[PDB]
């Protein structure tokens, strides 16, 4: 769960970010109360950060972000105000991996 | 990762919506930012399937001086066919069965949709009654634009104003007011919305082409058919006004003023007496501004204790109502 | 109104043939009453002419043909009998003038 | 370019006059017979038709 919005793969290869694809998240809105997700499972070596920003219908405008390191399987939390357009993720950055990104909604957890 | 913009109510809606405490509906319910507008207009089912004919004439002339004996010749007066379209309009909701109903009781959330969806589409209609007509159909109406006459027939019914700019279409809103009984047209059905039905079947899903498909889901939709008439080109007034260097100019002072709302309801009767009753509109703004400076007229009024007014519902009286034009269009007028 | 018949656009590129497009219009048939209908938007200049036929799928015989010169948004009005066919409209010829085209059906005239 | 218009108003009793015979606008007056054509001379005619004037 669930078609509209966010898929895997991408697949976040050697080298680049993954801002693309999703045309569009739609223009017009606010977002402060329920939740998002994000993770996905093999990689390879060290430093990835995914981030968000949104403007009105292609770029650029502010950011939140985050920040990890190497790991397999994790996930943070929500976000705070936003106009609208998120063409988030936008991940990175170095050393050599090509697998797998994440999606978004809802839980999740652990048992 | 996603690619499109969204067809469907994603779970976004449904958790915006949502219910906590519970519970059924949200608190009668949610409200805000709509506009309101009028029309409220009446309405009529057209001979024959469509169109509507009538006639009206292009002049009569012409008796000449009998000399004693010779000059007569038979005369003929003429006429001309004339009345024209119409089209429908629709849309409809999908939901998916499953998530309606996650959480429990679907009821309240499809009220929800006819609701919003009506006050959209009422928003569109009056949207389109006063512009368009040079796409794809329904329908026409500014048909009254251009300034001067000669080149068409407007004059009299454009009463009009001055100022704007030939070179900058930047900005001065625009006043009508006409009489009903010049009716809109209707095909052989109800009037309006009328929606009104349910079904709940399976998809209609994945497009292009796309590969499969296949999804129940709990549905339906909402249409519209209207065509306006013009039966008489007259009974009707137009304005270019202000713009609003001169509407704040004119607090109660007078060099670009409001005076043509006079002159357009003198501009009316022949007759040609048809029929019944007669409304001013207005776009708010203006609406204010003309009680604002129509309360200190250095002459009649004087009232009692006290002022503002109270609304201006008369003059005279001919009872005036509300719509929503717009602040932005373009000049054309009396010359 | 309406679809099938055929919609806009075409179109009109600063050289354009005409014969397209939009089967089906049907093989067989005769006709002696009403409408039709044709117009569009922004001209450029000068020579334009449409055109009917009619046969089954190709070709080549028959017309009834029209003619004008450049403004914004004409019409001239409906069919007589007919082979049967009308890969009509078929225009031409010369211009630049990239400003989409036409279509057809019930009218719908001014007020 | 004035053009400019201009309003009169007279009193009623400085009447209008007409010849020692009826008065506005008159008929109503009908029949039936035949034509008559077009000019020079025109053709044959003789069709018989509805005709009437009025008269001031």
């Amino acid at each position: 769960m669930k078609t509209v919005n966010m898929k895997t793969g991408t697949d976040s290869f050697v080298g680049e970010d993954g801002k693309p694809e999703t045309k569009d998240q739609y223009p017009w809105g606010l977002r402060i109360t329920l939740d998002n997700e994000s993770l996905q499972r093999l990689g390879l070596n060290a430093k990835s950060l995914p981030a968000v920003g949104d403007s009105v219908s292609v770029m650029a405008m502010a950011n939140v972000c985050s920040v990890s390191t190497r790991t397999t399987d994790h996930g943070e939390d929500n976000y705070v105000e936003l106009q609208i357009t998120d063409i988030g993720l936008a991940p990175q950055k170095r050393d050599d991996a090509k697998e797998l990104k994440d999606a978004f909604y809802p839980d999740g957890e652990d048992d | 990762m996603a690619l499109i913009g969204q067809t469907l109510p994603s779970l976004l809606d449904i958790y915006n919506r949502t219910d906590k405490n519970g519970r059924i509906a949200r608190i009668v319910e949610q409200l805000a930012k709509t506009n309101d507008i009028l029309t409220d207009a009446i309405y009529v089912p057209c001979n024959d399937g469509s169109k509507h004919k009538t006639t009206i004439r292009a002049g009569i002339p012409e008796p000449v001086w009998r000399r004693y004996n010779q000059g007569v010749q038979p005369t003929k007066t003429q006429t001309v066919p004339v009345t024209d379209t119409t089209g429908m309009l629709y849309d409809l909701g999908f939901v998916d069965k499953a998530l309606a109903d996650r959480s429990n009781n679907a009821a309240a959330f499809r009220v929800s949709e006819n609701m919003g969806k009506l006050q959209g589409f009422n928003n569109k209609v009056a949207r389109y009654s006063i512009y368009g007509n040079t796409d794809a159909e329904p329908e026409a109406f500014m048909g009254l634009a251009p300034r001067f006459n000669t080149l068409s027939t407007s004059k009299a019914a454009s009463a009009e104003n001055v100022f704007s700019a030939g070179g900058s279409g930047s900005t001065n809103t625009s006043i009508w007011f006409m009489s009903w009984g010049e009716n809109t047209a209707h095909m052989i059905y109800p009037e309006g919305m009328v929606a009104g039905f349910q079904h709940e079947d399976l998809g209609d899903d994945l497009v292009s082409d796309g590969n499969g498909g296949q999804f129940r889901a709990y549905r339906d939709e909402f249409k519209w058919d209207i065509g306006l008439s013009v039966r008489d080109w007259r009974s009707i007034s137009r304005i270019c006004n202000i713009d609003v260097t001169t509407l704040t100019k004119d607090a109660s002072t007078g060099a670009d003023l409001i005076s043509m709302m006079v002159d357009a309801y003198y501009a009316r009767d022949v007759a040609m007496l048809g029929d019944g009753k007669e409304v001013i509109y207005a776009n708010k703004t203006i609406h204010a501004w003309l009680h604002k400076q129509a309360m200190n007229a250095k002459n009649v009024n004087l009232t009692i204790e006290e002022y503002g007014g109270k609304k201006i519902v008369s003059f005279l009286g001919i009872p005036i109502r509300r719509v929503d034009a717009i602040l932005n269009t373009e000049s054309a007028v009396t010359a």
